[PDB]
């Protein structure tokens, strides 16, 4: 058995979940030296078709490096681990778990942002909307949707109000159910 | 004859059939306005106990004053009172909840009735044998055909009693799904033991044919619902010119999917749903906006009036359709459906919570088990049982009637304070926003990427394949109302914009 | 038995009654979209000849392939196919046209059918006597009961064939009024001669009782229509809370005025109108704006589908309900209803034009006389005549059928080019304005002053008394939706503002 | 027989219509000397209840005089005489008839106007609307209706466009049927 307990504490998975994820890791490595880079992710058949493919591929990575090791795939993936009520209310000392609802929204705001400057902006919303929506739809119509969202969301007055009210408009959206994944053993 | 007024003569023999029906519908409407107008009554009573009370009150006035109360029949029900309620439920369907909560809704129904049915069958067999002369002689199959008719929660009563409480959308969709998908395994445990009653020796191959029968009754039911859904979508493509026939292609194309699938003896209750979820995407798009506010605001009236009528009818058919009281059997079926329901729920939630994301908090389990109401599909199915094949239906009706009354009154007037005492989450999602919608689709695409990165093929990946499929091959050969390519962002923006503009213009001062 | 698939079995004995009906309604819908889609057909044919052609085509396919075509019955008609069409006509009623053109509409109906009925009676009596053995032996009363069933223009066919031509609003309201008010003197010349058939010696007092019968059948019919109109207005007062039962208080309160007035053997066709003109002022006000766009856009669909169905049914009941051809009688009834209609029209317009404001230009007279179509109330009334009391109904049906076909085809495919050739004014009033409305009410008040200055008590003075009455004593005890005092100026402004705002918001780009 | 033929030509009535109108004239005179004044009209039971009562009473009169003679009641009343097609298309020489459609609208514009200056104005529309409508309804709401009508009607640009387009928006309204009265013999 390899070293997996420290990952099990840092992430919060069980043991078989980590084993299965490492199995997929070995399958998708296509070479030990290139454990995970941008090229390895881009050639996955379906996510590239997904509009948010490049954002996700550039979203796992901590910094400008183009390597991902297995432990990191686990650090960046745990953010989806389903929140467990008893095991989160058992001991309340600090926000150790990487799947706390705060982090499940910080992940979204980090996907929106161009760089990690905590700045959602009309440029950012317009870019992501033109990603999700096709290219045929009217551009200043996209601007209308984006600026309507900006106006209704921003209580900061700078049109940004990047995170604090981001949570406030998302609280009506149950993210515990929405953005979490059960990784089969 | 008729010296005075030669023409004027009473012809109550051709109008009586529609005039009595119009009077009954008027009684439904007047009671519905009545117990909304009277203050504070909506809290104490579940507004659906009073419908049964009025039903039996007018059944005790119609009777006792020399007129047999009309026993809500069985097939003026499967065809005329149920399809509106089922189409309402399956049209305004919160589809995202099914798509995420599909495992539980398809396992609290397929193997959550196929269990209670057999649980009641077994234990009521036991009580019948050791009961006494009158209860005895029912025999197993005449008890399995009671378990399968009493343990079929009503897609009517559950919704009509859970509309007012506004339970958490997850719990509400769980009772939705239980009831809507229940009939797929009630109409294969009611037409199967009837043919397993007179079929002298059962064998074991016939049970395998029973399983294949269930697969057919479910899958073919949904498939017929789809086939008259890709035709009420393909026919509302061509109706740009003919604007006054829009509110009809949704009805005679589902109420002809509910009759071409109750014909074959498939499950109509679920084929109607499957034809109410393949039409809305492609009939909300290419018809106009006033025809749609007609379809929606008419289906709501249909279902409200139909639920009121069939509760008044369980009321008026318990004064002339309940008799032959047998204490041991009645008390046994009460205890052995309640204890059956709660035990099945506890077991299956222990099973599920090893798989789902948001675990079923014991509040959820108790409001599921305690909130699974029995309704008119337990009465109108205990009334199709002929008195010649099964010589014990003097008693099945009174057991069914006491169970309907127990799960509509004491599980109806008490589910109201029960959620308050247990402090369950109550409808956080009252209103709607735009940022909600945009970020929701963002998170959906995020997970659709992540799950395929991992390899965990799940709900999001299938939603992805289905949505790409009916964004390439369908929605260009089925909508053709210039909306062949407009994503849900744009459509939702237009809907919200139209709504707020209408409200602003109404607020003239 | 049923070795394979134990449950799956064909149950076509309970669903057949609703399944055949659903198929017929689907055929109506598909044909309606079909001859709108196919180009240029709407010009050549009156879009209601093709409905009869398809009716008889599918009646010749149902027959000849071993199945008796369903003879559109009589009382699946008076009660189920007619009330939608009549309520549509009497709900969307251009009331100002009736209020000004009331003399002609009440004299082209009361003494414009009571004349054609007797004209056909007399002259077809004459032809029958001198006809031959087969035609002979009908006798006067068996011919008056043919005049009175053939000379009753259909509130269905006239509207269904004059919808497409868009005739001058005056001429269109004249045919509206003729047909809607005709039944008040068809159902007192059909239930009166039937009782004047077996009533051995007529006497003369019985005819006086006949006149009093007509006064009752008309006035009491309108009065019952009003009484269930001041109750569907008083019940939509209380429905602020219950928003999902609005589209129903308009139907079960008029379709229960059409059955509590067809019960007594009053005229339902006009009681339904009178209950469709006392509800709209007090049910357009206090219910919401989406329930109203439901009522309106559903009544339109009702009537469109019902007219299509009964034309398909006159089509499918002429392949199995027309027989016993007799040349002298058929040709005689054609000529002697056409010559009767035009002569009655010429006479009564000479009478009227000595009283009305805008004289009936001979274009008006010819499009009235030539455009009075016969429809299913001539067929479904020639089918209630039992073959035992009247032993000549083998022939009455074929005469009625040839007359229906003549006034629906040759007075249907030709009324289209006829108005073009005569160059009659065609629907100048397509659109609507605000200045129109304001100045119209100004002129109305001007005349209401002038007529009382002169002493000429007329239409405007009665409108004044009625409007002051239901602005003081009613509309404060009947609307109570905060709109107890808002004049029609304000309501019209809000309606137009809402409409233009909705259209602007729809035009996003 | 009194002198009635010149009235019959000037107005356009028949003879019995004039006789019946003179009968009503004698009934409502309440005194020979006061043939018709403002006081005589105001005490008619119903028109005073009508919002346009005072406008009509001041509308018959030619000028500031407060007498009306019978011949004038006929001149000012003929304006409602129904237009007769054959008798108007028989001879076309001049607009002699007092019930020609032009005069049937000039009567309206003369009812609107404060003084005979041919000037419909927001003051005039607001006054007449507050007459027809009750006093309870909102005042700047009446202004909204009035100015909406002004804007849609006025192609003159001065907000007035008093008569020429007045006819143009009324042509869609059949006034031949609308504003005419059959005076029973
Ligand atoms: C015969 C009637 C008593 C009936 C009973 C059960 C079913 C059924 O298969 N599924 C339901 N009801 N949900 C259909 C019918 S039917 C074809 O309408 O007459
Ligand atoms: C019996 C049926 C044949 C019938 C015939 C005539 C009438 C009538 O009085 N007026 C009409 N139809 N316009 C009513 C009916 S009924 C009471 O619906 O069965």
């Amino acid at each position: 058995d390899e070293e997996l307990e420290e990952i099990k504490k840092e992430t919060g998975f069980s043991h078989s979940q980590i084993t299965r994820l490492y199995s997929r890791f070995t399958s998708l490595d296509k070479g030990e030296n290139g454990t995970l880079s941008r090229e390895d992710f881009q050639r996955i058949p379906e996510l590239a078709i997904n509009p948010l493919g490049d954002r996700i591929i550039n979203a796992f990575f901590p910094e400008g490096e183009d390597q991902v090791n297995f432990r990191g795939f686990m650090r960046t993936l745990a953010h989806f681990r389903p929140i467990e009520d008893n095991e989160k209310s058992k001991d309340v000392n600090g926000p150790e778990p990487l799947n706390s609802r705060s982090n499940k929204l910080h992940f979204a705001f980090r996907l929106y942002d161009l760089d990690k400057d905590e700045k959602i902006s009309r440029d950012e919303l317009l870019q992501v909307l033109r990603m999700m929506v096709g290219v045929n739809i009217s551009d200043e119509q996209l601007g209308s949707i984006a600026d309507r969202t900006i106006q209704e969301a921003d209580q900061d007055g700078d049109s940004a109000a990047s995170f604090t009210e981001f949570v406030k408009v998302l609280e009506k959206v149950d993210v515990e159910q929405k953005m979490s994944i059960r990784f089969l053993h | 004859p008729r010296k005075a007024f030669p023409v004027l003569g009473i012809d109550y023999t051709h109008v009586r059939t529609p005039f009595e029906i119009s009077l009954w519908i008027l009684l439904a409407c007047l009671m519905k306005i009545g117990f909304h107008v009277i203050p504070t009554i909506s809290s104490i009573v579940p507004e659906s106990c009073l419908l049964i009370v009025v039903g039996l009150l007018v059944g005790g006035l119609i009777k006792g004053v020399g007129e047999t109360p009309p026993f809500l029949q069985s097939d003026v029900f499967f065809l005329f009172l149920l399809p509106p309620i089922i189409l309402d439920a399956g049209y305004f369907l919160p589809l995202r909840q099914f798509t995420e909560n599909l495992g539980t809704i398809l396992i609290f129904a397929v193997v959550g009735t196929l269990w209670n049915a057999f649980f009641l069958g077994g234990l009521m067999y036991a009580v019948c044998l050791v009961g006494g002369e009158q209860i005895n002689n029912i025999g197993l199959l005449d008890n399995l055909l009671f378990g399968s008719i009493i343990s079929a929660v009503d897609p009517v009563a559950v919704l009509a009693v859970f509309e007012e409480i506004h339970i958490n959308e997850l719990l509400h969709i769980l009772v939705f799904g239980e009831s809507l998908l229940n009939d797929a395994v009630t109409v294969v445990l009611y037409h199967l033991f009837e043919e397993f009653a007179n079929y002298e020796h059962v064998g074991i191959v016939d049970i395998f044919l029973g399983f294949l029968s269930f697969f057919v009754v479910a899958l073919g039911g949904v498939l017929v619902g789809v086939v008259y859904g890709v035709i009420a979508a393909f026919t509302s493509r061509f109706t740009s010119h003919i604007r006054v026939i829009e509110p009809l292609f949704v009805f005679l194309y589902s109420y002809m999917a509910y009759l071409s699938a109750e014909l074959f003896h498939l499950s109509g209750i679920m084929a109607l749903i499957a034809s109410g979820v393949v039409m809305r995407p492609y009939v909300e798009a290419n018809i106009s906006h006033k025809s749609h506010t007609t379809i929606k605001y008419f289906l709501k009236m249909w279902s409200s009036v139909s639920e009121t009528l069939i509760f008044i009818f369980l009321g008026v058919s318990t004064v002339a359709g309940s008799h032959h009281w047998n204490w041991t059997f009645v008390i046994s079926t009460l205890l052995f459906c309640l204890i059956a329901r709660v035990l099945g729920v506890l077991g299956l939630t222990w099973f599920i919570n090893k798989f789902r994301i948001v675990k079923l908090t014991p509040k959820d389990q108790f409001i599921i088990a305690y909130g699974g109401l029995r309704g008119a599909i337990a009465f109108s199915l205990g009334y199709l049982l002929d008195k010649k094949h099964f010589p014990m239906c003097d008693l099945f009706l009174t057991a069914i009637i006491t169970v309907i009354f127990f799960t509509v009154f004491v599980q109806g007037m008490t589910i109201r304070p029960l959620v308050d005492l247990l402090a369950v989450k109550k409808k956080q999602e009252t209103k709607r926003s735009i940022n909600e919608e945009i970020h929701t689709q963002f998170l959906d695409h995020l997970l659709t990427g992540i799950e395929d990165i991992c390899g965990h093929y799940g709900h999001h990946h299938w939603k992805d394949k289905l949505n790409r499929f009916n964004k390439k091959y369908v929605k260009k050969c089925l909508i053709a109302g210039e909306r062949s390519k407009e994503p849900q962002l744009i459509a939702f923006y237009h809907k919200m914009e139209m709504k707020q503009a209408i409200e602003l213009v109404e607020s003239g001062g």
